């Protein structure tokens, strides 16, 4: 386990996994339990409030770091702005690639869902995207994907270069790059079987950033036609 | 977006 001090110290702002577990499930059943049999929820709306607390712990864990609790809020609500849609598809496919089987879908609140029994209530889109998420998530795990790879990953999207009108743009480059060293570094030394290992991860970004742009593109529509619900931080990311 | 604001202006 040679790990460079970079990725450990962006190890140390990784939440607890079985504690947001709990919380989200606890808050959503309970959410469910506050309405009686049917004024309940659908299954729509049930992802929608899972995202919507995957994005507050989003949020939590982005100002968890001093690369960017020290930009100016402005600088941060532009990256997140820019890059919250791709953090949340990265966080499920590698939530798949760890505690995923295969014909299932693990979701965030710690939870095996047969993957036909979701398959068969979602439209075409939907289908299409989360097919490409598990294509992503059988090659990432043909590639021993780990946690580490996976911080870093993370932490290259909240930073991305395309982000314009930023007063700390130099901050951005300076992080992006240490990122990317450090990641090159350990996948290079602890992966050594698979010379392209550093390639193939930096491959997949453009895929789970577009996945993401028709996510976004979607969950925008269906809000503007009223099928999500409301008092919510994913509205306020799609009313912008 | 006033919320993400507040959300990061918390402190
Ligand atoms: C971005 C996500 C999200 C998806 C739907 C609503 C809100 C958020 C997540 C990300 C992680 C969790 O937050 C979300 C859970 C998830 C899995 C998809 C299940 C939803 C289909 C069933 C309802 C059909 C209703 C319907 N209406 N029209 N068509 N179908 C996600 C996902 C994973 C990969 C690709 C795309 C989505």
């Amino acid at each position: 386990a040679s790990i460079p001090h970079l990725i450990l110290e962006l190890l140390k702002c990784e939440p607890d996994e079985p504690q947001v577990q709990a919380k989200i499930m606890a808050y959503l059943q309970q959410e469910q339990a506050n309405r009686s049999k049917h004024e309940k929820l659908s299954t729509f709306g049930l992802m929608c409030k899972m995202a919507d607390q995957t994005l507050f712990s989003i949020v939590e864990w982005a100002r968890s770091s001093i690369f960017f609790r020290e930009l100016k809020v402005d600088d941060q609500m532009k990256l997140l702005q820019n890059c919250w849609s791709e953090l949340l598809i990265l966080d499920h496919i590698y939530r798949q690639v760890v505690h995923g089987k295969e014909g299932s879908i693990f979701l965030v609140t710690g939870q095996q869902v047969d993957y036909s029994i979701i398959a068969s209530q979602a439209g075409a889109t939907l289908n299409n995207l989360m097919s490409h998420a598990q294509e992503l998530v059988a090659k990432l795990r043909s590639l021993q994907f780990d946690q580490r790879e996976f911080v870093c990953l993370k932490f290259l999207v909240l930073f991305s270069l395309d982000v314009k009108n930023l007063e700390n743009f130099q901050l951005v480059e300076g992080v992006q790059e240490q990122v990317n060293a450090a990641l090159l570094d350990y996948t290079m030394c602890n992966y050594p079987q698979q010379t392209e290992k550093f390639g193939q991860l930096l491959l997949r970004l453009p895929e789970i950033r577009a996945i993401s742009m028709q996510a976004e593109e979607y969950l925008y529509y269906k809000h503007l036609n009223g099928d999500v619900p409301y008092n919510n931080l994913l509205i306020e990311m799609l009313h912008a | 977006n006033a919320l993400l604001r507040y959300l990061l202006d918390k402190d």
